[PDB]
């Protein structure tokens, strides 16, 4: 696992209500963020199968998002 | 996206794609707006659960977020799967 820590950082640090951010919680973050996309990849996957296709497209992830209500967050992003 | 200041709001497309491809069969493989996609959702992703724990150490009237608001801001926002695996390893670093 090696999603870059420094980069995580920025991310969170772009809010301005973010201050000080502790030592471990970026790592944290990291493990959470690579489950996130192992769970969003395979669940888009799975449209991509029912389709019968082989290439992971965009609209494959479209549909994952509207599917599982713990991604209704992405919806502002990725419309289908 | 290919200023460096764009590229910053994001994880790198090669740390993106590997891990993708980790959740696929061997044949599988990814366009390319796929990755970048996924590039924004990671990013949401990571001011959606960010805007949770700084809400609640704001409350708290503390200024540093740590590991344990994330998990609470996770738990909150409907992530709980991942938050059994990461409290054991999160637990690892307080004792």
């Amino acid at each position: 696992h090696s999603l870059p820590l420094a980069r995580i950082k920025k991310i969170m640090k772009a809010d301005e209500d973010v201050r000080m951010i502790s030592a471990e919680a970026p790592v944290v973050f990291a493990r959470a963020c690579e489950m996130f996309i192992l769970e969003l990849t395979l669940r888009s996957w799975n449209h991509t199968e029912e389709n019968k296709r082989r290439t992971l497209q965009k609209n494959d992830i479209a549909a994952a998002v509207t599917r599982t209500d713990i991604f209704d967050f992405l919806v502002d992003i990725v419309p289908r | 996206h290919m200023s460096p200041r764009e590229q910053d709001r994001f994880l790198p497309i090669a740390n993106v794609s590997r891990i993708m491809k980790k959740a696929l069969p061997a044949n599988a493989k990814i366009s390319k707006d796929a990755k970048e996609t996924m590039q924004e959702c990671v990013s949401e992703f990571i001011s959606f659960v960010t805007g949770e724990a700084s809400d609640k150490c704001q409350k708290e009237k503390r200024k540093t977020i740590n590991g344990d608001d994330l998990l609470w801001a996770m738990t909150t926002l409907g992530f709980e799967d991942y938050v059994e695996p990461l409290k054991v390893y999160l637990q690892r670093f307080r004792e």
